[PDB]
């Protein structure tokens, strides 16, 4: 009795840091497809969120696992969903264009490009003759008139996306397998890096909106009291900035067109939606964003970079370097079609330490080269009647430029164009533990024998 | 009123051990592939220490009674300065070297005593 | 002789109870990929109430005794004409409510009673 | 000093009975699907005799005692040349038909008499 | 041998028109005929 | 020596070594490479 025996105990909490695999379960309720989520095991009305106590973990972004397989389950998913659809390697043939109009504007004057090729029908040897037209960033010419070639016939094979199948996003839900569990950082302000004095576990993360974007995170989610500086060692001008705003600011990018669309098959059984004409007449295409309140957005963002540089220096704006398009411009899909914008009228104006609207030219693409990658190609094919979408911007990616010495003034640009950066601004308070529910303990305890 | 699952995680050792159920319950409960790969590791994590456990003569209890002395060089503490000012997350550290040793110490003691104790008890 | 599998469904549920052995042995006995998605389904169907009889403290039994009081809000009934006038599919649609209630009664106040009144019995 | 896993199968019946829990610990522990093909397998062969001893009132034990009596037609020797001169993979030939019978002697005689006989034993 | 077990007493309300059998024996049909016939003989120059 | 039922003239022998002889197989030419564009996206690396 006075000397101790051991005694074994079950369930008793504990955890220590490890990774597995995830599974995402997202569903609310005509939807015949999307990039896949046809059941994925729906969820549960009530998600349980139970609060700690007394209790500090160390947490740590830039090192997470839920972001290497985000990204590993966005670029699996939208090759398979891909696979089976129309291909066309015919397309890629020389092909004779001409320029429009007088077409006086001088804002699309020279842009359309009206084109026409040989293609094969049904049978094998007849031959059909098309028109078309292409926009001015999908033809190359061989160095009057002369000849044209689409962009990526020497770099990668060219597809077609299945013409029932919709881009737009829809939420989806991460959720733990059982026996580990997914704790939460429950405060307002929250630099990234530190202690987390006021955990949370649940087990399925909030709803994730899985968007692509550059420059300007659309669609997200938002913060708290004031806006929040996140990057990696600042004072490094290759690390990124991840800006979160606090109040949204909308944004109305539409266009104007009609685009009739017409249909011929390729064939014998694959057919083919090219590009008809334009009825009414010609404009840009166009995004506006209120001035009175863009002013106030970058008004309360460079309040905040002041604690990161300085109390005494004048902050400026600039416009983007160069390099490819999807760097130095805004982009992202609006119903199935694929914008490019300039913003270079937002990022204007630098500050001093002591109605409206900005309107924003915005050309097409319709051959997309996404994810960086080489040796996968997309068509897209066109929509009937006009374009109309909605959003509201909450976020921001700034970089940093060079110099030597403190000398008057970093100056910021936008950029980044690295997709890894579109997830961290929404796991970045996630992290996963196992259950370890063994323990041995002493008391004053002896079996009966 | 229960608090909820690993709810005193943060509490003391003594008040831990009371509400053990909740962490017993709620451990077992082309792209179904990777679900098909957590239902089946969720599984064989639970078998293991139910084989563990069924091996040590705790076949299915929770507060399950051993016989092995505490050799006390394992932790000189006492009785009353564990089970008041510690955590269950700080004691599995101090403890944990010290378990390969307990884990062999367990099992070959007991269950390879009493079960040849009592084949050489109910002879008669 | 017994009858088999499912066998007594139609007899009282005074005689059924007799013959429970056989519905506990035949519990658990590109296109194969349907017979694995229902091998992981088979064995975890009965993984999750065979964790759920080892808490309620009938670790390995079939006809186990318990220690709860019947309320007799839950059934007015008297013992006898349930035994020998009602079948088994019959009297699980009667209490059908009621058991989630039963469930969380059942071993709250049971194992989380005589563990510690068992720790607390075998200190002398 | 213990030998190993099946580390005393050329010893005689009765030094390999002592070092029974080595043959426990070591049972349960595009071409990832063959993998996946083998932790089913390998869970669902150590379900089955689980659940088999889990019906014979031997619930976690490894030396549990039953209650049939031996007819001796089943093997006509004396208990002192079984435990003695004989191995366990030829004694495991010799009662080799003699199976079907006892384990269906084994479990029907006995938890179908002993669940019987204490619910009319703790009637009192 | 198939094992089949006669019960007594015992009636249940049977429906056709809303069963599940039907509808995956017919898609266990459909998914297995396009399986066996992916990797055959292909022709697209017979459509001269 | 390994085989099955020597005296039988259409099944193998297996012998295995005790020592082991060393070889020096190689190839004196020098044997350039280019590449072309067989065409859309795919490239082939013929022997110059
Ligand atoms: C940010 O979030 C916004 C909402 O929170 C998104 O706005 C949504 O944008 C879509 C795109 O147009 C609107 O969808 C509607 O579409 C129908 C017809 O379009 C298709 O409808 C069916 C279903 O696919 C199909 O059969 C048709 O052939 C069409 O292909 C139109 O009639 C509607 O007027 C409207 O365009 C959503 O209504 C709109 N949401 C809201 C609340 O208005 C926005 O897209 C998000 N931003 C990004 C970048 O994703
Ligand atoms: C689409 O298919 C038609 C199929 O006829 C192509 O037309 C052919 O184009 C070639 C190339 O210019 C012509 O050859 C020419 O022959 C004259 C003869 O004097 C020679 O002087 C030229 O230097 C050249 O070699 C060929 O005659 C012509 N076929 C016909 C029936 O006129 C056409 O080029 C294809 N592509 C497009 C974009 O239309
Ligand atoms: C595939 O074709 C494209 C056509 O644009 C090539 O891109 C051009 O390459 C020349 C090379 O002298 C540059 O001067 C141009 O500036 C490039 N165009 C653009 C828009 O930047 C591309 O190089 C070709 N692929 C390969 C592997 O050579
Ligand atoms: C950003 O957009 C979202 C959705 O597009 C807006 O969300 C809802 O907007 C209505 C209109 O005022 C509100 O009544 C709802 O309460 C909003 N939803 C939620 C969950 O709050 C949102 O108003 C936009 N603006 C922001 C966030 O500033
Ligand atoms: C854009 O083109 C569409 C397609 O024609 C027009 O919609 C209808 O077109 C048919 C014939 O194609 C006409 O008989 C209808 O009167 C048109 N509808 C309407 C409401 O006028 C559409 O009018 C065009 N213009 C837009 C959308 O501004
Ligand atoms: C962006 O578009 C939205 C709607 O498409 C505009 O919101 C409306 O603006 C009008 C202005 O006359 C108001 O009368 C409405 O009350 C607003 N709301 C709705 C629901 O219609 C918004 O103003 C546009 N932004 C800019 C900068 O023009
Ligand atoms: C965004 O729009 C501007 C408006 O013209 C484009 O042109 C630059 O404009 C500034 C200021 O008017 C000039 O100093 C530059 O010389 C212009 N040219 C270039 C190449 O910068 C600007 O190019 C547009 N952005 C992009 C990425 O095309
Ligand atoms: C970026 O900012 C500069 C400086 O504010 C703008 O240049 C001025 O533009 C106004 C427009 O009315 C003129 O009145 C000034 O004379 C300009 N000053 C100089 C020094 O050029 C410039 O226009 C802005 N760029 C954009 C695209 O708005
Ligand atoms: C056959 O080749 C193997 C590997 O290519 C040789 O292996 C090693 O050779 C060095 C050189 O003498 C020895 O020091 C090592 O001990 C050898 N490895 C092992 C595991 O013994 C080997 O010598 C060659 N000749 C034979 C087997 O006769
Ligand atoms: C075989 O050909 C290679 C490829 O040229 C020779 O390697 C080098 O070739 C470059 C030009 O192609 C010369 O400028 C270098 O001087 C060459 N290297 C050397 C070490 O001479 C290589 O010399 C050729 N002969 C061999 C391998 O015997
Ligand atoms: C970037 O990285 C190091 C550590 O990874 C960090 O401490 C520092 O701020 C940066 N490096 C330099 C040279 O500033
Ligand atoms: C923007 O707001 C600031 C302060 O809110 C004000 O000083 C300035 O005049 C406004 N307009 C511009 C164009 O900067
Ligand atoms: C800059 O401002 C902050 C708060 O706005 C203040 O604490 C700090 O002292 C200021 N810098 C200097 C050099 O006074
Ligand atoms: C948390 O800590 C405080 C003091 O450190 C203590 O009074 C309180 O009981 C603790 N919380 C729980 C749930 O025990
Ligand atoms: C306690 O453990 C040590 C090994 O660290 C051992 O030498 C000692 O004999 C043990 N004491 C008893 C009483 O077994
Ligand atoms: C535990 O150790 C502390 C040492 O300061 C002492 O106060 C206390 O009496 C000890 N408890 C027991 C039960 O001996
Ligand atoms: C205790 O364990 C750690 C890691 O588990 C090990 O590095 C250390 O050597 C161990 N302590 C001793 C005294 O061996
Ligand atoms: C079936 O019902 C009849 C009367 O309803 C009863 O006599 C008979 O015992 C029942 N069958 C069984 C197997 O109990
Ligand atoms: C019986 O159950 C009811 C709830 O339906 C409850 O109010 C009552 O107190 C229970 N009786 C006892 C003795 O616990
Ligand atoms: C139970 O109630 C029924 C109602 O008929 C009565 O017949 C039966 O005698 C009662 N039995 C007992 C033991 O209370
Ligand atoms: C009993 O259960 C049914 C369905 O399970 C439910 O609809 C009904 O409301 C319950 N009865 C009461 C009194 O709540
Ligand atoms: C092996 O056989 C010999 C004699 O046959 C015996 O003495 C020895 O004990 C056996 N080995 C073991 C491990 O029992
Ligand atoms: C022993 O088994 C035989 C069957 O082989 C049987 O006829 C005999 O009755 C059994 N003996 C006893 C005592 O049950
Ligand atoms: C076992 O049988 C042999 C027969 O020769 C005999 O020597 C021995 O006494 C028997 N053992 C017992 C315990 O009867
Ligand atoms: C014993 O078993 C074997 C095979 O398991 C069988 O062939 C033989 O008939 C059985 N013996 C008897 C007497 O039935
Ligand atoms: C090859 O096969 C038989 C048995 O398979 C073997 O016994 C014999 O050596 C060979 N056959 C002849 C005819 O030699």
């Amino acid at each position: 009795a006075e000397n101790l025996w051991v005694t074994v105990y079950y369930g008793v909490p504990v955890w220590k840091d490890a990774e597995t695999t995830l599974f995402c379960a997202s569903d609310a309720k005509e939807k015949h497809n999307v990039w896949a989520t046809h059941a994925c095991v729906p969820t549960d009305p009530n998600p349980q969120e139970i609060h700690l106590e007394n209790v500090t973990e160390e947490f740590n972004m830039w090192k997470n696992n839920m972001v290497e397989q985000m990204h590993e389950d966005i670029i699996s998913l939208w090759d398979q969903s891909l696979k089976p659809c129309v291909k066309l390697t015919p397309l890629c043939v020389t092909l004779q264009c001409t320029n429009y109009a007088p077409n006086l504007l001088s804002n699309m004057r020279g842009e359309l490009k009206q084109c026409s090729f040989n293609m094969t029908t049904e049978l094998r040897d007849k031959k059909q003759k098309v028109y078309s037209l292409f926009y001015r960033l999908d033809v190359v010419q061989i160095n009057s008139n002369k000849e044209y070639r689409l962009i990526n016939c020497n770099t990668s094979a060219i597809t077609q996306a299945c013409p029932k199948v919709s881009f737009e996003p829809i939420p989806i839900h991460y959720c733990a397998p059982a026996g580990f569990a997914i704790l939460k950082c429950k405060d307002k302000k929250f630099n990234g890096t530190g202690p987390c004095p006021s955990v949370s576990t649940v087990q399925c993360t909030h709803g994730i909106k899985p968007v692509v974007s550059t420059q300007l995170l659309l669609n997200g989610s938002l913060a708290e009291e004031e806006v929040i500086i996140r990057s990696e060692n600042i004072t490094n001008n290759a690390k990124n900035i991840l800006v979160q705003l606090n109040t949204p600011v909308q944004i109305n990018c539409t266009r104007p067109n009609n685009n009739t669309v017409k249909s011929i098959r390729i064939g014998p059984g694959q057919a083919f939606y090219y590009f008809g004409d334009i009825i009414g007449d010609i404009r840009m295409a166009h995004c506006n964003v209120s001035k009175a309140t863009w002013n106030e957005t970058l008004g309360k963002v460079v309040k905040q970079l002041r604690k990161h540089f300085g109390n005494n220096t004048i902050i400026r704006f600039a416009q983007s370097s160069g390099g490819d398009l999807e760097v130095t411009t805004h982009s992202f899909n609006c119903g199935g079609e694929f914008f490019y914008c300039n913003t270079s009228g937002l990022f204007n104006s630098t500050w001093i330490s002591n109605n409206d609207s900005i309107v924003l030219p915005c050309r097409i693409k319709q051959i997309i080269n996404m994810w960086q990658r080489i040796g996968q190609a997309m068509y897209a094919p066109p929509i009937q009647g006009v374009i109309r979408c909605v959003s509201n911007i909450t976020g921001l990616i700034l970089t940093r430029d060079g110099g030597s010495t403190n000398s008057t003034t970093e100056t910021f640009r936008p950029g980044g164009g690295d997709m890894r950066d579109n997830w961290r601004s929404e796991l970045y308070k996630y992290k996963v533990v196992k259950i370890e529910p063994l323990g041995v303990a002493p008391t004053r305890c002896k079996r009966r024998v | 009123v229960s608090l909820g699952f690993l709810g005193a995680a943060g509490s003391t050792m003594g008040a831990a051990s009371m509400t053990l159920t909740v962490q017993a319950r709620n451990l077992l409960s082309h792209w179904g592939i990777k679900q098909l790969q957590a239902r089946v590791l969720a599984v064989e994590h639970y078998l293991r220490d139910q084989q563990l456990l069924g091996i040590w003569g705790c076949s299915g209890k929770l507060i399950c009674c051993t016989n092995v002395p505490w050799n006390s060089s394992w932790s000189n503490r006492n009785l009353s300065e564990i089970w008041d000012n510690m955590t269950w997350l700080q004691w599995d550290k101090e403890i944990s070297n010290y378990t390969q040793i307990i884990y062999g110490l367990l099992e070959e003691s007991q269950n390879q005593q009493e079960k040849n104790e009592q084949d050489l008890l109910a002879l008669d």
